[PDB]
């Protein structure tokens, strides 16, 4: 699962908590988007359980903006990606 | 009985001697092998414990000596192009400072009996992994909440003379700061770093 | 504290939101052109000595990061406050001058600089642009002297910045690595400032 | 009017130069720059003397050459395009 975007301060915690609530609680690892040469959040991030995301998380606005999740793969990642940089 | 003395004045200036490169020897002893020596082994141990013990401590030490009136930082050179500081790993609830005086009389003291005083008085920086990967910042990024390894550098001053013993798959090599200076390619973001982070220090070469 | 202050140096950081900016005239440089500047420094270098700079590092916190405050002249040219000593001024009470000068209300009203921090110094061993945060061997007599200064701020203040400049909050990962954006001091500025145990008030 | 005077180490400073110019007898020194690597300022051991006038040329053309700056003799020569090219080629062929 992909999920963003979001701010560069948005943190780890924050998604965390906003996951929990809808149910999901098998969340094995948070992986953020990230500039290499500075360390700077890109705003997307992949999340490591699966339909529980897909559903119930989208329609959450976490710090101002509402939550895109859709599914790992490497048309999902092109789109976060260019959204990335489309800002 | 001894007379009282005046306090030093407490000023955030500090002053810092300095001895020539000539005033430091060293011994060889029995080599000194890394807990990891591949990339994938480095961080798949660092998974395994940061799941046990948390963050990884790691502490490093900054022996600077001079020639030609220039501060020159000794360094571990493990290969033609790999240069680490002295210092290592904390055990856990460790104190940083005692911490490094161990980590460092393991690496370079001397062997012959006499006991190596470390004088650790100054932090010199603190670099930040968030991830269990390569990059290191010199401060947590925003969004990382739970970085995997936090090093601090510490200046470590030097006796007028000193013996080192010297592990002999390593060289100790003395660095110009000029060498080091944006440098990064050849000796990464931390070292080549040292230059501008020692560039607050008043020099005393003696 | 339990720790030598050497070895521990805490500082209180305030949120950007309390603070605030105003403009007023302004602030041209002494020097119009390069070679003005050097050409000076030349004639300062022989009449009084080494030029003896002072800036200043003032820091303020925003979604959880310090930002350093930068003065910014157009698109791409950033600067710390700060300027020339005067022949035999105290560093420290330079710099507040120099700061009150530059930042300094209309309105007569003091800001209350604290000034306790060298950060780091910068040699230039020519009347050229290089400089260095070591002298090279070869060279006893340098042509200028940089000393950056941590800037502790008051809880609240008014900056009043002259209109040819802007004031930019940068935040610390967008100077890392970044000479090319901001030179060799400025970028370098978090290395500098990475052994602060910084309270995020 | 200037001269290149080099190849000497990389800790030879400016105020040895400087003295060794006065100790011919030259005082009108406008200028010394070194060659220099830019990334870190070391010098790359020989230096360009910008003195204010011809006769100080003539002397340092003939009196600085063969004196000794941290055990090396130095060379001196009028400092036009070949002659910095080629202090530069030596100055290269060192730092191997």
């Amino acid at each position: 699962v992909y999920v963003g975007s979001f701010s560069w301060w948005t943190t780890d915690q924050q998604l965390i908590q906003v996951i929990r609530s809808i149910g999901v609680y098998d969340v094995v690892e948070l992986k953020f988007a990230e500039n290499r040469a500075n360390g700077q959040s890109k705003g997307y991030a992949e999340v490591v359980v699966v339909h529980k995301l897909l559903e119930l998380l989208p329609g959450k606005v976490l710090n101002g903006e509402k939550v895109d999740v859709r599914p790992a793969t490497r048309q999902n990642l092109s789109q976060f990606e260019a959204q990335a940089r489309k800002r | 009985n001894k007379y009282i003395q005046q306090t030093k004045p407490l000023t955030l200036e500090r002053t810092i001697n300095l001895y020539p490169l000539t005033n430091y020897t060293f011994g060889t002893k029995e080599p000194l092998y890394e807990k990891d020596s591949s990339v994938a082994a480095r961080f798949q141990r660092m998974r395994e414990e940061f799941d046990k013990i948390g963050m990884r401590r790691t502490v490093e030490g900054v022996l600077i000596v001079h020639e030609h009136r220039l501060p020159h930082v000794l360094l571990l050179q493990l290969g033609t192009t790999f240069f680490k500081l002295p210092g290592g790993e904390l055990n856990p609830g460790e104190d940083e400072v005692e911490g490094l005086k161990r980590l460092m009389t393991e690496i370079l003291g001397r062997q012959d009996g006499v006991l190596q005083d470390w004088v650790i008085d100054d932090c010199i920086g603190n670099w930040w992994r968030p991830n269990f990967e390569p990059p290191q910042y010199p401060y947590i990024p925003a969004h990382i909440t739970k970085p995997k390894e936090h090093k601090k550098l510490f200046l470590v001053q030097l006796q007028e003379k000193a013996l080192f013993a010297v592990p002999k798959n390593y060289k100790l090599v003395a660095a110009p700061l000029f060498e080091l200076y944006d440098n990064a390619p050849g000796y990464g973001p931390i070292i080549s770093s040292l230059p501008q982070l020692l560039s607050r220090f008043n020099f005393i070469y003696n």
